[PDB]
Parts: C-alpha cells; structure tokens; sequence
RNA sequence: AAUUUGUUACAAUACAUUUUUUGGCACCGCGACCCUCGCACUUGUGGAGUCG
C-alpha cells in the first residue's frame, strides 16, 4: 500500500519483554520465519487454526498464553522436520538428534 | 466471528467470502452443536480446515472482540 | 373485483380491529390497527395485541409484522 | 462479488458435502450450476450413526447443500480474482 | 454409469430420485426444467415407513423440483 | 400516512427487539435494508423473555425474523 | 405472469384449505397474481366467524375448494 | 419453458392423479392449468395422509403446495416431445 | 453364449406389467446391470444352479422358468419346470421371500413337499400359487 | 389376449396380477379389474400368438388360488396389441 | 481415371422479499363366513361379523 519511498518502524516483539526474555523471543522469530520461509500457508494456519485469538491492531503475531506460545513452539519447531524429511527423503527416525537441533536452527 | 444457524449449530470461523445471499467460504472453522437422543447431555465441535456454507442456514452473525 | 392491495389501502383508511392470523403457527395471533402499506404483504401495525388461541389476553406495543408470516386479515 | 462464480472453479475436487437434512456426501464434484445444484461422481453417502451407501453418480439439488466442506489444500485469494 | 457432465445430456435414463419427505420415486427421465422438475416415463413412488420398502407403480409423472432433493442413475437406456 | 419502511429508517439507533421462526432479542438498531435483515448493537437474547446473554454485536438475517417492537 | 382464472369461483362461498393443517370459508370477492384471496367473512373450522370481510395471503393456501358447483 | 408445465398442459382434459406436500392424493380431470402449475381439477376424489377417502366437485390447488402430478400414459406418445 | 456384459449391455430394458431385463449356462457378471433392475427374466436357458450374484440389492423379482436349475447357492423367486430332485435341495431358500413357486419339478411329487417347504421356508406366504394357511 | 374366468376374486388385485405375471412368464413375455362387472376375469397378453396358445392349452383347469381356472381366447383385439 | 465464402433458422455463453434454488427447519390389512361366472383397459371395489 506504499507507493512513496518512506520510512515506517515496526515492532517485532508486540509486547514479549515480560513473559519472555529478549533471547528466547528472537529465537522463536527466527523459527517462526523459517516456516514462514519453508512451510508458508501451513504455518500461517497454525497461526489462524483459532479465529477467536486474533492478531491486535499495532501488533504482528497473535497473542497467545505461555502453554499456548509454547505448544505453538512445538507444531513450529516440528514443522521444519517434517518438510525436511519430505524434500531430502531422510526419515526422522534415522536422524541423530546434532542434526535435529541444526536444522531448526538453521 | 460466531455464527448461529437454522438447525442448531454455532459456527465459529474465520469469514474469507462474502455475497448478498450470506453465503461464505470459511477458514479456521468450529461448529458446536448437541448429539443427543432424550434425556441425555453431550456438548460436541469439531475442527474443519475449509468450509463452504449457505445463507438459508444463517440466522445471526455476531462479532466477539 | 377487490383486490388484495385495495383492500389493504382500504382498511388503512378506516384504522379498524384487524386480526392477523402466522403462517405455520396456530397457537398465536395479533390484534390491532394497519398504519403501514408495502409492495409485499409487510405493514406497519401500531397498537398491536398477540393472543393466545382457543384449542386469554397478553401484553404487546407498537409493531411491524412480517409480510412472510402473516395469513389472515379482517377490517 | 459473486460465490457462484468461485464454485464454478472449483473443478474435480473430491468433497465432502453437508444437507439441510443433514447427510454426509463425500464425492468428486465435476460440476456445479449457476444455482448451486451440485453434480458429483465417485460418491458416498453417510448418515450423521449409521451405516454407508456409495453411489457412482449424484446430481444434489442447491437448496439441499448447507454446507460443501472443500478440500485440504487450496488457495482462496487467487479463487477470488475475477 | 457413464461420466456426465450435467443432467441434460444423460436424458432417457433409468433414474432414482430422493424428495424431502422421503419417499424415492424411479423413472426414465424424458424432460427436465429450469427449476429442476422431472418428467418420469415409467415411475414407481417407493416409500419405507418407520421397517420394509412399500412401492406404488404411477406412470407418466411430472415431478415438482421444490421437492426434489438428489437424482441418481438406476440403470443404462432402453 | 406512515409506510413500514419510512418507520424503519426512523428507528436505526434505537432501541428494538425481534421475534425469530423462536427466541426474542433486544438490542439498538445499527442499519437496515429493503430486504429487511439487521444489524444491532448490544444484543441481548430473550430466551422467551429470559435474557440468557449478552452478545453485542450482531447481524440478524432477514427471513428468520417475524416482528420487530420497541 | 398469467393471472390465476379464478373468474368461475367469483362471489361463490369456497374452503380455502390454509397452511397448518387449518380451514375458512366465505364467499370470493377478489384476487391477484400472487393468489392472494379476498372474501366476505365466514367461520374457521365446533365453528366461529371472525370478521365482516377477510384476506388470506397467497403463500398460506394449500387449497380453495368450492363449497357451491 | 418448460416442457413439464407443456406436459401438464396437455394433459389439460385428462384424469390426472395428484399429490401435495400435505401427502393427500386427489385423482380428477385437469380442467386448467397455468405456467405456476396451479391446477383445478373436476369430479375429483381426495385422499387423506392417513388412508380415508372424500369425494368432491371441483378442487383448486397451488402449484407450491404440490408434490408431484400422475398423468395418463396415452400423453407418452405424442407430441410434445418431438 | 455366456452371460457377458456386452450380452447384457444390449439387452431389452423396459418397465413391465417394474424394471425388468430381459435375458445362457452359467450365471456371471451381473455386475454391468449396476442395480437397476427390480426384476430378471432369465426364463428358457441352461442354467444349472442359481448362484453367481453380485450384491444387488434393487432386484426383488426373479423368473427362472424353463432352465436346468439342480442346485441352489429377493421377495419373488419363480422356478417353474426346472431340476430340483431332493428337499434339502430347497434348504438355502430358508436364509431369504414370500412369492416362491417350484412346480414341474421332480421334487414336488416328493411325500411332504408342500409341507417341507412350509416349515423350512416361513417367510413364503404364496407357494406354488396357493396361499400358505395356518393349518 | 386369452381371457380367464373363475378366479378367486378375493386376491387383491396387485397381487393377483403379479402371480398371473408369473404363472404366465413360462410361455413367452406377457388388465384386471375388480368392478362387479368384471371381477374374478383377467385378460393376459404376450407378445408371440404361439405363446397365447400354447398357455391356454397347458393351464386350462389349472387350480389357481384355489379354483381351476378357465381360459379362452378374447373376443376381440387388446389395445396395446 | 472434402475445403472455403455468403444468407436463414434453432440452442448455449445476471442475481435473494408469496408459486420452485436463500426453505418453517429441527428437538386399507389379517382369521372366519357367504355373494357374484361376468369379454376388458382401472383412484378404489361383494356383503355380515371379528381383529389390528
């Protein structure tokens, strides 16, 4: 909706300085984006599975509870191996757990 | 949103359509309803992903902030 | 011939007891006075009584009946 | 502006289907009307308790169809385009 | 059955037919409408009441399409 | 000298209730249209007068409706 | 369209056979389009008149069967 | 149009059997019938849901409230169709 | 000349005095009738026993006149002049039925046949186109 | 056509068609009324005359119902025919 | 030793408030008895009495 070169600041974070540290909240940025960069749709319907939690006018990412933010850590997280094993034909089952924790961190 | 329906079902989803018959094709969708033969008490809904739904059906839509 | 509009022009007119009989509902009935006229059989009906049919009388204001619903007229 | 038209799209989806009377219609749709009077093939009717019927081919009415649950994979912007 | 495309073009076969008060009325279909009415050659209403198919043998039967739920395909032509 | 329609459009943001095909309600009038559906704020269910809940906002279809009163 | 040829049954007393299982009688003033019926009062079916002359919606009639030939 | 309003039409004269959504049969001449298929009929018998049996003059009904309409086998032939 | 489905395919289909076909030594590939038959006339072949069937659950009527039916693997069944010798031949006709007809069988001049017939098939309320009574 | 006289009119009359049905089906491919007039009567109609034949010979006195029924060829030509 | 052009006709490519598709949805027969022997094209079909 931009058709002028400006400036515009966002907020990454909404507000997760107070449950959440600074280093745990970007971590989760970091995978949330990566399936956002893998899964696309999948990954936002994880977002959208519950209408009744809705994102909030100034903020990015719905807001969620603690159990709620870290189950959503778990089907994210999860999501990554998944199309791993889709795409390169390796099975979970066979992975050593260096190579798990690699490949969601990158 | 909610959705109250003809024969007892409260559709909560998220609205992706929209038309002048009420139709609307619907993500994120969870119905609630009562299958039950008398006297008995069950509370049941169930996830479904996409779903199209007919204006006939619609009574009242409301808006839960 | 009378027709049905005419008619209904013709009551308004008056301002007389109309008794309005629901379509699929035999239980109840309104009592009152036809103020409004539409396209469709819908009026406007200021004064209105709902009672409970003989197989007693209940409190009611002013009202707009639906054109869909209603099934008898008198006045 | 109109669903009719994105219904219309929707080719040679394998589909369940919901009715007033509440029957379960899991069937191919290789049409649908203007009127929503759905055309299916490779169809399955279920009661919502009992048990099945299949039936190879089914032309459901519009007024019936309450609500055609649609596939698992679609994209709905894109539908929308005129 | 053959693969159809619409109604129309599978015209003069053999069809099952549902209504909303439940009774199931079979038939060759020699004219449908826009609104989904159904000219049946040779139709037999067949009805289950609340146990075992009761069957009534019509005839020639223009068949409203309010009332008309689904169609399916009985039987080939002829 | 007062057609329905006329009425209608004098009473958007007022007070109104409105019987179904049932269960009453109770809410002021946002808007409304030829085809006669709704849309109120501050609804309130009248469950044969029992008001069961506060809902809010809704949009109430046309061809449930059976009255409309204040 | 076509309006309904109802000139035969005109200032004749009919059963209209009306929605939910129910009945009136009276005699045919008018009608319309829509099948909206027109007639001077008579009793709804032991037995009991309401009104001097009487509408009944076009929607509501499953039947006007004629009491006179 | 439509060719079953035709049918009906035609078979204007004729005893045709006749059942609405009530589920009361009524067998009679057709006297008239309109593109709404709002039927009279004449010298007519009328069944009950519930099996008893009312003869009668000459009944109108409203297309609407029809279910469906039995006509004579002898308009199968000709021609109409084609 | 096997019961084929192009044989079936090409058949007299028509609405009788219900939805018969008109119809061999074996009973096969009933399949390509797709149920749309409340009746089969399968009078004056060779068949030799009736099985074979898909399920088909529209068929209520069967016509087996003049065949060679000796064994047997539904409200009407018509076996009129056929091979059933023995009454316990008749015994699979207990798991169907009530318009059952076997004459011109070897079988009916068997002593107690009618009466065989009755207690091992109750279901039949016209046999032989007599009324099945309580005595 | 044959026409068949003597029958047990106490059959209802779908019934007594469909067993007249039949019986008659062993002789080729195939009206009946309860008025006074025309009660414990049939007319059967085949397609082949030999068939018509045949069946008039073969059942004639056959116990049907009850009672042995009488056959004779109609007296005139059946409408479908 | 079928192809292209023109003309004529038919069919296909619109919308929710009473007659169709924006729904008023959901929670004679079976036991007994006896009458009728009649050449048709059918709402239905004997009559008395008992059972549903």
């Amino acid at each position: 909706k931009a058709t002028e070169p400006q400036m515009v600041l966002f907020n990454i974070y909404d507000d997760w300085l107070d449950r959440i540290s600074s280093y745990t909240a970007f971590s989760r940025l970091t995978l949330l984006l990566r399936a956002l960069k893998t899964n696309e749709e999948s990954a936002k319907m994880i977002l959208l599975s519950d209408p009744t939690i809705t994102i909030k006018s100034y903020h990015l990412w719905p807001s969620f509870t603690d159990e709620q933010w870290i189950t959503i850590e778990s089907q994210m997280r999860d999501l990554i191996l998944t199309e791993y094993g889709r795409k390169y034909n390796v099975n979970i089952s066979a992975l050593t757990q260096t190579e798990i924790k690699d490949i969601i961190l990158g | 949103v909610i959705i109250s329906l003809r024969n007892n079902h409260k559709i909560i989803a998220r609205v992706k359509a929209f038309d002048r018959h009420c139709n609307m094709v619907l993500e994120n969708v969870k119905e609630l309803w009562t299958e039950k033969k008398g006297k008995n008490v069950i509370n049941r809904e169930r996830f479904i992903s996409k779903l199209f739904l007919r204006g006939d059906s619609v009574i009242v839509v409301l808006k839960t902030p | 011939m009378v027709p049905p509009i005419n008619c209904i022009f013709n009551f308004l007119q008056q301002q007389t007891p109309v008794t309005i009989w629901l379509f699929e509902q035999i239980g109840i009935r309104i009592k009152g006075k036809i103020v409004g006229f539409d396209e469709f059989m819908n009026v406007v009906i200021d004064e209105a009584v709902e009672i409970p049919v003989n197989s007693k009388g209940t409190p009611l204001g002013k009202i707009l009946l639906k054109g869909d619903n209603i099934t008898l007229i008198t006045s | 502006m109109k669903l009719v038209n994105f219904l219309k799209k929707l080719r040679n989806e394998q589909v369940t289907i919901e009715l007033k009377n509440g029957t379960t219609v899991w069937g191919t749709l290789q049409s649908v009307s203007p009127q929503m009077n759905a055309i299916l093939t490779d169809v399955k009717l279920t009661l919502p308790s009992d048990n099945i019927a299949s039936l190879q081919y089914i032309n459901i009415r519009g007024n019936t169809i309450r609500q055609i649950i649609l596939p698992d994979s679609l994209n709905l912007d894109s539908l929308l385009v005129d | 059955v053959a693969h159809s495309s619409r109604l129309a073009n599978l015209i003069d076969y053999k069809l099952r037919v549902l209504t909303q008060d439940g009774r199931v009325y079979i038939g060759q279909l020699m004219a449908f409408d826009k609104h989904m009415n159904l000219v049946l050659n040779e139709c037999i209403e067949e009805r289950v009441p609340k146990i075992k198919v009761e069957k009534r043998v019509l005839g020639l039967t223009i068949l409203r399409g309010e009332q008309i739920l689904s169609t399916v395909v009985e039987d080939k032509p002829l | 000298p007062v057609n329905p329609k006329p009425f209608l459009k004098g009473l958007v943001n007022h007070r109104v209730g409105v019987k179904l095909k049932s269960t009453e309600y109770r809410g002021t009038l946002v808007s409304t249209d030829n085809y006669f559906n709704l849309q109120l704020n501050e609804a309130e269910e009248f469950v044969a007068g029992v008001s069961h809940g506060t809902l809010g906002e809704i949009f109430i279809r046309c061809n449930n409706v059976l009255y409309i009163r204040e | 369209v076509s309006t309904p040829e109802l000139k035969k049954y005109m200032d004749k007393k009919i059963l209209l056979n009306i929605n939910g299982s129910r009945k009136v009688a009276g005699i045919l003033r008018g009608y319309d389009i829509f099948l909206n019926v027109v007639l001077d009062d008579a009793m709804e079916i032991n037995n009991h008149q309401l009104g001097l002359q009487t509408v009944i919606r076009g929607n509501s009639i499953i039947s006007l069967e004629a009491l006179d030939a | 149009n439509g060719i079953p309003v035709k049918l009906l039409n035609e078979a204007q004269g004729h005893i045709v059997s006749l059942e609405l959504t009530t589920g009361a049969t009524y067998r009679g001449k057709l006297v008239e019938s309109e593109d709404s298929m709002n039927v009279q009929l004449r010298d007519v018998i009328a069944t009950e849901p519930q099996g008893a049996v009312t003869h009668m003059d000459q009944i109108f009904v409203r297309g609407s409230q029809i279910k469906f309409i039995v006509v004579p086998d002898l308009l199968k032939n000709a021609p109409l169709f084609k | 000349m096997k019961f084929t489905p192009s044989i079936v395919i090409d058949a007299p289909q028509y609405y009788v005095d219900d939805l018969q076909l008109e119809t061999e030594s074996m009973p096969s590939s009933l399949k390509h009738l797709t149920k749309p038959t409340h009746i089969l006339d399968l009078t004056n072949n060779d068949l030799i026993m009736i099985p074979d069937l898909s399920r088909r659950d529209d068929i209520h009527t069967l016509l087996l006149g003049r065949n060679n039916i000796v064994e047997v693997d539904v409200q009407n069944l018509t076996l009129s002049n056929n091979s059933i010798r023995r009454f316990e031949d008749l015994q699979r006709l207990r798991r169907a039925l009530k318009n059952l007809t076997l004459i011109g069988n070897q079988v009916c001049h068997l002593a107690n046949y009618r009466e065989h017939v009755l207690r091992l098939v109750p279901h039949l309320e016209t046999l032989d186109f007599q009324n099945v009574t309580a005595e | 056509t044959l026409y068949v006289s003597q029958l047990n009119e106490k059959i209802n009359m779908q019934r007594l068609r469909v067993n007249l049905f039949l019986l008659f089906a062993t002789f080729g491919e195939v009206v009946s009324m309860n008025f006074k007039k025309q009660r414990g009567q049939a007319f059967i109609t085949m397609r082949t005359i030999d068939q018509a034949s045949l069946a008039q010979i073969s059942l004639n006195g056959e116990r049907f119902f009850g009672k042995p029924l009488k056959v004779e060829f109609s007296k005139s030509e059946t409408k479908t025919l």
